[PDB]
């Protein structure tokens, strides 16, 4: 997973899970949550955004 | 008096006994066949101890006796 | 294309960073070795809040600056987008509150 | 008293402190995402249970929860 | 130009109306939700929020107030219109007392052309309650012809109201110190819109309304009489009616006065032919008004040295400065309240709101008893659509005052500019006037409903010798008894010599009828009267609670400190505290409005019964009245249960059983008023999280046959739900009184 | 009046009844459900296409409102 | 039937004319089926199989016209064509919409009438 | 029965299906929604979730038996 | 007048002409037979 693939969200609690967000950029940096998804589909708080593990994705697209 | 005539006869619930009523309420629940105002009962449960059996009020009082006696055995 | 030039006092120093059009300038700025305090890139807190000194960037996506905190020139820089280029300021998150 | 629970996906944006009314959070430094920072309950005392430090919260599902528990003098906002 | 005020940019443009929201940065942001289409409607008025200059929402709102005036000058063509092509008016203007007024007919289409009924001399249409022929007649109107070029001058005046608005706006808009004039604007209003209205009516009633009614009184046919222009043009024919213009305008100059005395006359009572009021005397009003507002208008200082100055005498108005008792507003006093209503537009508002509705439910209280048009207390439908349309707009408009009151407070009220004076002394002691308002309320609530219910025991009891009525425990209203006898009294032959009648018959005297149906008579005061009033009391009161109560905290209170940051109209702070639902200013103003439709639907249904039972029926040859519910007022209105079988159930008959008549569309919008009753509840008592919730499962059953839309479907929020809840209660409880009360009067007269 | 009060008495019980079922059946998913006791049977089943059955449940609903609503009114 | 019902007629002969009763009191008694009284009532037999099918099968071309004009428009499309109705994708909508019976049996059997359980988000 | 029975038959049918749904709803989306994820830790009966997220009024699962109260009375 | 049809594009003015333009059926239920029964037609 690096910036511009199309991933497919695992978690359960995500606003959007089994929805496809393209990954922003990933962080080099050892957090626990280091990619960033975003979605062109709003969650109920007005968020359009994530922070994601690489376990939480499938990748569904690779960037071209 | 309800066995004799059960089609031309309202049952009876039990009596009232509200303080507060005027004459005219008095006189207003009670029927002509009774010495006090009373509530017509409306439960069935003439019918019900009428098509099991029960004919006299010894009979209503031993079934509530028993029954009071099985509610303090359980 | 579109030119930023990103100001920080802590740094001193004005560098400038094109930024294409449909792009968010801190995403941009990821992408031509630069450093910028950021948080949840979301439009959803202060924490890449830029004062606009001049200039004019499309940031209909924030959802957190209020209407007099926005004509003052602060602009999260996280989900703002580079119309033009001119310059902002950065770090001012201790301006807002 | 209100339980005041903060998970590992906090990006420590601290809004969720700004916004409490009563001053039930704080930051503390976490490495654990890149901001440095993890919000803190300690004086959940204090909580009202207003959830307006939820409501400030951008990541989904929310890094704070707040459990309304036994209510006392406090947390029922009772200035009598 | 010629006070150089003007200037104004805002370039008449066309692109800017495909991009709604343009007024809100947020609302032309790009939707995403559906709750933005909602938001476009919520605050598309409130210029407050969409800039920060006072200066240009103050020009919005002077535009906004030349379009409003056009609307109605629109609405008013149209009612000219439709009595100039749709009406009967000739017909009644023949027979006001045997022809029913209509203006409305229906097209015939599927089953439809039923609701034209016969109105009398063959006119198939419906029954118009709005009381406009009454009006033109009384105000001269004979033909539809004049009608006709009423409706076109009407829509000439809107046509100049939108292009007044325009120009005030786009091309020459005044400045803010033209606005903030307010000793100007006084001056003028008082002495140039109300004095110089009322004189320019009164000298259309002297030359064209008195001659046209004396003539109809008289017995002319209508299109017997002569045009307004011959009683202006030539004086020989005005004074055969009137022997007073033989001597022109000579004895107004030279001060004889009395010569005037036969067409300005100060009767005081109605009009036995007609029914309404002296039309003299109320020419007479008309000049006696028009001399005191003229002279009003000159009392604020302009530009010439004479005059006040409100400034100082809202600042003078202050201890030690005042009358002893009333010392206890402090050394501050009004001081910083001139630049409160001179700086915020939503004081100003809230005022005007409250006066205005207060005003028209004293047009309410004015128009039932002292009649003021020819042939109007007779048409019971007419007086019962006029009382209950203007206490509905009284109520609604006084609401609005409190919700504006409270919009004040959240936005424009600031600490720093007014301090320690009335209004900030009101803040600094609200728990007491709170807490004495719940004790008045609590009190006023047991001592009328809780006296309903025990009359109610009593009468199921059998015991009526207990009751409050007046054969039993008797609650007589010796004070309004005293009025009404100090009135009778006044108009002897006393207080008022000048007055011959009484100035209502409501307060005694005698009895006026008109076509054999009674206009007016006294109306006996009681215990039943004693305790409706009680009851109105009780229900203003809790109205006045929910409101002020709701803008005295709306800055904060000891729950939420700081409720002016959360600002006017949000739902809640969060569960904690207990709990915090329905704690904004708005949220009153919710709650407020219940209040209102509670407290003016006992006051419309007190007038309906009284008025039916102990005024309105049928005078005989003799002279006997028989009401029309035959006096049942004072024995059934004073329990639960009579309200409920002696008015509610006994007096519906008109409206359920009108299926099949020309009166159906009455039962269909009782049945329709009860729906959107009912429908108004699943907003109300329901909250946004289940509806929320389903509408996920609704969208995954759309994501599966891949019917998705880009605006998210999401429930109505909360204070929108809440909106939603109360507008559909409002609507249909009043339309279902509408149809109760018009299916009635139009059925028995 | 006995048949008919009887009628309603029972029918209002068994409302409630059916009320309180639903009632018990979902403090047992909150309080006694155990997600791996029950993993891919009948009970976690019915828990995972929910939105399904809520769905039709609001299609039958509206469909039968709609019609029997505007039926009345024609 | 209503021409030969005996309490039909009751309204027949005492009614106000108009032209809601006159031109609608007749082809209805030719061919309706009264009970006793004098009521139309909807009857579901043979006789009514082609009867029914015209407020019935006419109506689901109608509702399904108005469903699929709604799906073709939504599929091309994104925030700003449902609050501005681009009336050229409606028209091409619409004219795909006339047919939509055969276009919806054309996107069962290929799969692109239903998506996939992993491809629609669902809830805890 | 006749042509007025088949009217309040589906009104009955509506009025179980409504029933049906607001508590079957309620059942199933008692141990959390996407609207709340966690409801199951929070308890059968809680008044809500705070107004964040657009509003949470009437969320729990205890609040879909009160709905349903008005829907089985009506 | 680039916008003015954009406007009248837009969702209300949509709604606004959709209604009167499937409900001008009055010329559809008067032209013939105000009155149509199921199996009438
Ligand atoms: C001020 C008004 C008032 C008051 C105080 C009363 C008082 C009384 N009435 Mg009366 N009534 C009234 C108005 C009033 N009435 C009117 C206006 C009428 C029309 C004329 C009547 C007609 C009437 C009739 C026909 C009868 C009465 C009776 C009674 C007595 C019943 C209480 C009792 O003795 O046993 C005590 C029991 C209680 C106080 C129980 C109530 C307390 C709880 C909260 C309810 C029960 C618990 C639980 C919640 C309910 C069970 C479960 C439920 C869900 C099913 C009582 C003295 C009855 C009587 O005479 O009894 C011998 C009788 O049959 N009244
Ligand atoms: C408050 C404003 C108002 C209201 C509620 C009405 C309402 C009505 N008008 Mg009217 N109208 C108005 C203002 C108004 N008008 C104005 C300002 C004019 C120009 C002076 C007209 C001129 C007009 C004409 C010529 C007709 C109507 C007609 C109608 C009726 C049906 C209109 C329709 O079907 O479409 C309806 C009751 C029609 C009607 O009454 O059918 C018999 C009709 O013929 N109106
Ligand atoms: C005698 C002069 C005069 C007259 C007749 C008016 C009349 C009016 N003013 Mg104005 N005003 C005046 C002087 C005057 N003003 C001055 C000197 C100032 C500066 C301090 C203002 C500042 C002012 C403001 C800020 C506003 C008004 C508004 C209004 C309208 C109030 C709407 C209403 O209550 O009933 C309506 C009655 C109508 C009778 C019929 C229309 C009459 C037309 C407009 C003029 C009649 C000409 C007449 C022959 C003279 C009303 C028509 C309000 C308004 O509605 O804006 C449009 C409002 O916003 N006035
Ligand atoms: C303010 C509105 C108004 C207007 C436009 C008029 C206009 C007119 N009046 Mg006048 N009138 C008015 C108010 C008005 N009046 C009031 C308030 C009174 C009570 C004192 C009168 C009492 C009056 C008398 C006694 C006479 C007029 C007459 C007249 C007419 C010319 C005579 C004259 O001017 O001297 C003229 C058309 C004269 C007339 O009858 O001409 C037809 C006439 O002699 N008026
Ligand atoms: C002179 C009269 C007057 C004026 C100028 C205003 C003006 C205003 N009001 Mg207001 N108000 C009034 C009377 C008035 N009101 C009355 C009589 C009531 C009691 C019901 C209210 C109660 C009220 C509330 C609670 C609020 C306002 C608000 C506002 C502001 C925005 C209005 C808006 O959103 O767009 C227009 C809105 C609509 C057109 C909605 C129409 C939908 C209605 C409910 C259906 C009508 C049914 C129909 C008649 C049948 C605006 C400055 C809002 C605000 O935020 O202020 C800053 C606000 O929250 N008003
Ligand atoms: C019939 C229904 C009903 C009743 C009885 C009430 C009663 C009350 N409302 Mg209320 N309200 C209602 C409907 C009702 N409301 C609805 C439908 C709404 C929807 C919007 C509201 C919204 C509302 C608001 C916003 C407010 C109230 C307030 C009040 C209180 C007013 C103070 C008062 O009257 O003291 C007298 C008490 C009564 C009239 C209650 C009945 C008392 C009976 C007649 C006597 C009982 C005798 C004895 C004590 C019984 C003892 C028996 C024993 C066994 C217990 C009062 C308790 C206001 C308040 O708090 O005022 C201070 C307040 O602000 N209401
Ligand atoms: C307490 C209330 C009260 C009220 C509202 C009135 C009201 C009125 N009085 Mg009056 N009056 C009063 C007490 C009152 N009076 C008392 C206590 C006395 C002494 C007995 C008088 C003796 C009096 C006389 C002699 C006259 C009035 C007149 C009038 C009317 C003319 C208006 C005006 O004076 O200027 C007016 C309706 C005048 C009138 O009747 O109009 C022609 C007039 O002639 N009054
Ligand atoms: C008369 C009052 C009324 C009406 C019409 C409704 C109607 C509805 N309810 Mg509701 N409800 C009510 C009172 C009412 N409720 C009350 C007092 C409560 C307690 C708070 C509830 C609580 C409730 C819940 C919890 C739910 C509903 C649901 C529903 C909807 C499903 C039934 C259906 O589809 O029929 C058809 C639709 C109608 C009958 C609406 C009328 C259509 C209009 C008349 C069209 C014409 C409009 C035009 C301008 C004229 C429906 C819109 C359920 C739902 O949403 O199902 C999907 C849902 O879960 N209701
Ligand atoms: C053209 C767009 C469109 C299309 C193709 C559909 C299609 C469908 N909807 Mg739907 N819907 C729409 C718009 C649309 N909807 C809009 C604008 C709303 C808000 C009023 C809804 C609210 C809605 C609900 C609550 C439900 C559906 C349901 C359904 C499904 C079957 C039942 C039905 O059609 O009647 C329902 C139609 C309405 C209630 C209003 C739609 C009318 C517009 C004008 C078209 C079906 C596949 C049902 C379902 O989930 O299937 C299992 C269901 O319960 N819809
Ligand atoms: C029913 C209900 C809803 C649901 C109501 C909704 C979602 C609004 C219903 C309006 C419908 C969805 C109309 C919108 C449809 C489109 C505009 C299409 C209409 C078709 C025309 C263009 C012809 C709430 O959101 C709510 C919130 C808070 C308290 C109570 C309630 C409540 O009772
Ligand atoms: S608002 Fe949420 S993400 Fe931000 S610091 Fe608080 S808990 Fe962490
Ligand atoms: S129930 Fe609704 S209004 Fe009340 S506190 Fe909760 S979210 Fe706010
Ligand atoms: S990084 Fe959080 S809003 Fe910018
Ligand atoms: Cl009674």
């Amino acid at each position: 997973v690096q910036r511009g693939s199309k991933v497919r969200i695992l978690r359960p609690e995500s606003y959007w899970f089994r929805e496809v967000g393209s990954v922003a950029s990933v962080d080099q940096s050892g957090i626990k949550y280091p990619v960033v998804v975003r979605f062109s589909k709003v969650n109920y708080a007005g968020v359009n955004t994530n922070n994601f593990s690489e376990a939480e994705l499938v990748e569904v697209e690779a960037p071209p | 008096a309800w066995i004799k005539d059960p089609l031309n006869i309202s049952p009876i619930a039990h009596a009232i006994w509200d303080p507060q009523f005027g004459p005219a309420a008095m006189d207003a629940f009670t029927p002509a066949g009774a010495g006090n105002p009373v509530n017509f009962c409306y439960s069935g449960v003439y019918h019900w101890w009428y098509t099991i059996g029960l004919r006299t009020n010894g009979d209503l009082f031993a079934g509530a006796m028993f029954l009071l006696l099985l509610a303090a055995v359980m | 294309s579109y030119k930023v030039t990103l100001v920080n006092e802590t740094e001193n120093l004005n560098t400038t960073i094109e930024v294409a059009d449909d792009e968010y300038i801190l995403d941009a700025a990821e992408e031509q070795g630069i450093d910028l305090p950021y948080s949840c890139r979301a439009g959803a807190c202060s924490t890449c809040a830029g004062k606009l000194t001049e200039g004019t960037v499309d940031q209909s996506d924030q959802s957190f600056l209020d209407d007099d905190q926005i004509e003052a020139g602060y602009v999260l820089t996280c989900v703002a987008y580079p119309t033009s280029d001119c310059t902002v300021m950065t770090h001012q998150e201790e301006e807002l509150y | 008293s209100h339980s005041v629970k903060i998970y590992d996906t906090c990006i420590g944006c601290t809004q969720c402190v700004r916004a409490c009314p009563t001053d039930v959070l704080e930051m503390v430094p976490w490495d654990g995402c890149r901001a440095g920072q993890i919000a803190a309950s300690p004086r959940t005392e204090d909580c009202v249970g207003c959830k307006r430090c939820e409501t400030a919260c951008p990541t989904d599902f929310l890094s704070i929860r707040v459990y309304l528990g036994a209510e006392t003098s406090r947390s029922m906002g009772l200035a009598y | 130009a010629s006070a150089a005020t003007e200037q104004s940019p805002i370039p008449t443009s066309f692109e800017r109306w495909a991009k709604p929201g343009h007024f809100d940065r947020t609302l032309a942001r790009g939707p995403k939700t559906t709750t933005w289409i909602w938001n476009l409607h919520a605050d598309a008025h409130d210029f407050d929020s969409h800039t920060n200059d006072l200066q240009d929402i103050s020009r919005k709102i002077f535009s906004a107030h030349f379009g409003h005036l056009a609307v109605v000058f629109v609405w008013l063509s149209g009612m000219y219109f439709h009595g100039a092509r749709f009406s009967n008016f000739s017909s009644w203007m023949a027979d006001p007392t045997h022809i029913r007024p209509s203006a409305q007919v229906v097209w015939p289409l599927v089953g439809q052309d039923i609701l034209n009924g016969d109105m009398g001399g063959g006119f198939r249409g419906i029954q118009i309650t709005s009381g406009l022929f009454q009006m033109w007649r009384g105000e001269g109107f004979t033909n539809e012809f004049q009608l006709y070029c009423t409706a076109i001058g009407a829509l000439v005046m809107a046509g100049l109201m939108i292009f007044a608005g325009w120009f005030h706006y786009h091309v020459r808009s005044p400045k803010l110190e033209w606005f903030q004039n307010v000793q100007s604007m006084l001056n003028h209003h008082l002495a140039g819109l109300l004095g110089l209205g009322s004189l320019g009516w009164a000298g259309h009633l002297i030359h064209v309304a008195l001659p046209t009614n004396k003539l109809l009184d008289a017995g002319v046919a209508p299109q017997d009489i002569p045009l307004p222009h011959e009683f202006v043009l030539d004086k020989a024919l005005m004074a055969e009616l009137y022997p007073s213009f033989a001597q022109g305008i000579r004895p107004f100059f030279t001060l004889n006065w009395a010569t005037y005395s036969d067409f300005l006359t100060f009767n005081g009572g109605l009009n036995p032919v007609t029914g309404g009021l002296w039309m003299t005397d109320i020419a007479h009003h008309h000049v006696a008004i028009a001399v005191l507002f003229i002279f009003a208008g000159h009392m604020y200082r302009t530009n010439w040295g004479i005059g006040h100055s409100i400034r100082t005498m809202l600042e003078d108005a202050r201890h030690p400065k005042m009358l002893p008792f009333l010392s206890f507003i402090g050394p501050v006093g009004h001081r910083g309240l001139f630049e409160v209503l001179t700086t915020s537009w939503h004081a100003q508002l809230s005022i005007n709101l409250a006066m205005m509705g207060s005003l028209s439910i004293i047009v309410a209280q004015h128009m039932y008893s002292m009649p003021p048009y020819p042939y109007l207390a007779t048409d019971y439908g007419t007086v019962t659509s006029l009382f209950t349309h203007h206490m509905w707009i009284g109520g609604f408009l006084i609401v609005g005052a409190a919700a504006h009151a409270g919009i004040f407070m959240v936005r424009d009220y600031d600490p720093a500019e007014n301090v320690n004076n009335v209004l900030d002394r009101v803040l600094r002691h609200r728990d007491a006037i709170i807490s004495h308002l719940v004790w008045v309320c609590q009190f006023l609530g047991f001592h009328s409903f809780a006296m309903y219910c025990h009359n109610d025991t009593m009468r199921a009891f059998g015991r009526p010798q207990d009751m409050f009525s007046d054969t039993g425990i008797q609650l007589q209203p010796i004070f309004a008894q005293w009025v009404q006898h100090i009135q009778t009294m006044a108009v002897g032959s006393t207080t008022a010599p000048g007055v011959a009648s009484p100035a209502s018959y409501a307060f005694g005297g005698g009895l006026v009828a008109v076509g054999g149906k009674v206009a007016m008579m006294p109306i006996s005061l009681g215990t039943a009267d004693f305790l409706i009033h009680h009851i109105h009391a009780f229900t203003i009161h809790v109205t006045v609670l929910v409101l002020l109560k709701g803008v005295l905290f709306a800055r904060n209170s000891r729950l939420i400190p700081d409720k002016s940051e959360l600002g006017f109209r949000f739902p809640c702070d969060g569960p904690g505290r207990g709990g915090t639902c329905q704690v904004s200013a708005w949220d009153h103003v919710f709650l407020g409005l219940f209040w209102m439709y509670n407290s003016i639907a006992m006051v419309i249904f007190h007038f309906f019964w009284k008025m039916q039972s102990d005024v309105w029926g049928a005078v005989d040859a003799n002279g006997t009245v028989s009401h029309i519910t035959g006096g049942n007022f004072a024995q059934s209105s004073i329990t639960i249960n009579g309200w409920l079988r002696d008015f509610l159930w006994a007096q519906a008959t008109q409206v359920i059983s009108s299926y099949g008549s020309a009166l159906s569309a009455y039962g269909l919008m009782f049945l329709a008023g009860h729906f959107v009753f009912a429908f108004s509840l699943m907003f109300l008592f329901s909250g946004r999280g289940y509806w929320q919730e389903l509408i996920e499962s609704i969208v995954w059953a759309h994501n599966k046959l891949r019917i998705t839309t880009a605006i998210q479907p999401r429930a109505l929020s909360i204070t929108q739900g809440r909106a939603v809840g109360a507008a559909h209660y409002l609507l249909g409880s009043i339309v279902t009184t509408w149809a109760f009360f018009l299916a009635r009067m139009a059925a028995i007269g | 009046t006995t048949t008919a009060a009887l009628y309603t008495h029972h029918q209002y019980i068994a409302g409630f009844l059916m009320l309180g079922a639903f009632a018990h059946g979902g403090i047992f998913l909150i309080r006694d459900y155990d997600p791996v006791a029950n993993e891919n049977n009948v009970l976690a089943r019915v828990l995972d296409h929910k939105e399904a059955i809520i769905s039709h449940l609001s299609w039958v609903s509206l469909f039968l409102g709609f019609h029997t609503l505007a039926l009345y009114v024609h | 039937p209503c021409a030969s019902s005996p309490a039909f007629n009751e309204r027949m002969q005492n009614a106000p004319e108009g032209y809601y009763f006159d031109t609608p009191y007749q082809s209805y008694a030719a061919n309706l089926l009264c009970g006793a009284e004098g009521l139309p009532h909807q009857q579901l037999r043979f006789d009514r199989a082609i009867d029914v099918l015209i407020p019935f099968g006419i109506f689901f071309y109608v509702a399904g016209f108005i469903g699929w004009s709604g799906r073709a428009y939504l599929i091309s499309s994104p925030e700003e064509t449902e609050i501005f109705i681009d009336v050229a994708l409606a028209i091409k909508s619409f004219v795909q919409g006339l047919l939509w019976p055969l276009l919806a049996v054309k996107e069962l059997t290929t799969g692109e009438l239903t998506a996939p359980v992993s491809e629609v988000s669902v809830s805890p | 029965i006749g042509p007025g029975d088949f009217l309040v038959h589906h009104a009955i049918a509506l009025g179980l299906h409504v029933t049906t749904l607001i508590l079957v709803k309620g059942a199933l989306d008692a141990r959390g929604s996407k609207l709340m994820p966690d409801k199951k830790d929070f308890g059968y009966a809680f008044p809500c979730d705070g107004p964040g997220r657009g509003g949470t009024c009437d969320i729990s699962a205890w609040d879909s038996v009160y709905l349903a109260t008005f829907w089985m009375l009506n | 007048m680039k916008y003015f049809a954009k406007y009248l594009t837009s969702a209300p003015i949509m709604a606004t002409v959709a209604l009167v333009s499937l409900s001008v059926v009055l010329i559809e239920l008067n032209h013939f037979f105000p009155g149509l029964q199921y199996g009438t037609y």
